[PDB]
DNA sequence: AGATCACGCGCGATATCAGAATCCCGGTGCCGAGGCCGCTCAATTGGTCGTAGACAGCTCTAGCACCGCTTAAACGCACGTACGCGCTGTCC
């Protein structure tokens, strides 16, 4: 009769992955994150200006410790006998690595 | 603002790091972890700025910043 | 021979917060190396900063900064307080 | 006619916690942990000499360590909804923590 | 010295882990313990005998182990530095 | 057949009979800490000279800002399937 491709679950998310760590673009969009980066200075010190090359490198480091903590975290719920990473996940690989108390 | 740090942007941060699976709640957390990651190293950042007496957060700002953490960043004049 | 240390004036200190509180000698070696530890990151991190700034002298200004980045919020004030209060005496004196 | 006053399982595992957390002596040996120190340094330089202080140092650096080890994996253990800590447990905490690869 | 590794008894790791807040310990835990200990052990005075040798000495010195555990990041303190 | 009362069985709570481990109270000997003494080395006082840093002027680079298009990406919605989670039983 008809019927769609729909590929079974799990299977267009190994697909990213894998176009993901074979790519080394940012995957946050550079303006949004410029925003909030500007946003969270403006707490510390009032009319600051930033060099472009301080943002890219602000945002080259916060993707490089997020991927790591969601690699950390993936370990921790593959841990646990699951395949989703929930918060718990996120909180113990913080809590191991030492950064949350 | 911080909600510029879009759903797919995270899954995105997430494949890249190996996950198949995320769960509904992981992007409100991880929002709030990138935050005080954020927090803390503008703040070095622009503690070194200010000791320089310069208004402008120079990206050896930042870079000194990451290796005080722990973090070095290669790349920016390091 | 002379080894120094920070016991008398660790002992000072301890005196004029605890008048009626000793301290053993364990003790007394764990916080010298405590201020030893403390000393040569503020230094070391001082250090950085006047070369960074292609700076050839370490000011008191570069103490303060030092201080800032190594500790944290509410003790990094304290001991920035703490530091202003006594180069204003110095300099009064 | 009597039977013993056997403690449930669990119960004198808690009164050790209670008793090795309240206290701070060592808790490994300490002839046993100065000739494995030796026997390691042996393959490093021959005919080497250790001040006692060494040893002692030696021996707090890594009980504390060991302490900290078991206390992550602990918290992975119970991340996983058990209460035994197995191999898979240090094993994810040296992981997470950048010690192992 | 041959054989020392297992001087680190069952009992002295289950203190260990009562120490870290474990309640119930698997039987295999004992041997991963120890290797874990053994590579430490290893890391440390790998360091200590690095020391001890750029000073042309043949004694082990507790600054040594000091400044070895200060370079791996695990800063001791109470016994000098 | 239904309701009430009495007896028996099952479950929960308290007590208890105990006995086990811990904490506490007292006496005791100790050695580790606090303190006083003497000696000396490192810090203070005084002075010089030189360069490092402070300050003003100028330049122009880079940051900010604004606009307008186009279009990749986010957002939203829906179906469903497969994964999380609870319950259960067995074995070690």
């Amino acid at each position: 009769v008809k019927k769609p491709h729909r590929y079974r679950p799990g299977t267009v998310a190994l697909r990213e992955i894998r176009r993901y760590q074979k790519s080394t673009e940012l995957l946050i969009r550079k303006l949004p994150f410029q925003r909030l980066v500007r946003e969270i200075a403006q707490d510390f010190k009032t009319d600051l200006r930033f060099q472009s090359s301080a943002v890219m490198a602000l945002q080259e480091a916060s993707e490089a410790y997020l991927v790591a903590l969601f690699e950390d975290t993936n370990l921790c719920a593959i841990h646990a006998k699951r395949v989703t990473i929930m918060p718990k996940d996120i909180q113990l690989a913080r809590r191991i690595r030492g950064e949350r108390a | 603002n911080i909600q510029g740090i879009t759903k797919p942007a995270i899954r995105r941060l997430a494949r890249r790091g190996g996950v198949k699976r995320i769960s509904g709640l992981i992007y409100e957390e991880t929002r709030g972890v990138l935050k005080v990651f954020l927090e803390n190293v503008i703040r070095d950042a622009v503690t070194y700025t200010e000791h320089a007496k310069r208004k402008t957060v120079t990206a050896m700002d930042v870079v000194y910043a990451l290796k005080r953490q722990g973090r070095t960043l290669y790349g920016f004049g390091g | 021979t002379r080894k120094e240390s920070y016991a008398i004036y660790v002992y000072k200190v301890l005196k004029q917060v605890h008048p009626d509180t000793g301290i053993s000698s364990k003790a007394m070696s764990i916080m010298n190396s405590f201020v030893n530890d403390v000393f040569e990151r503020i230094a070391g991190e001082a250090s950085r900063l006047a070369h960074y700034n292609k700076r050839s002298t370490i000011t008191s200004r570069e103490i303060q900064t030092a201080v800032r980045l190594l500790l944290p919020g509410e003790l990094a004030k304290h001991a920035v307080s703490e530091g202003t209060k006594a180069v204003t005496k110095y300099t009064s004196a």
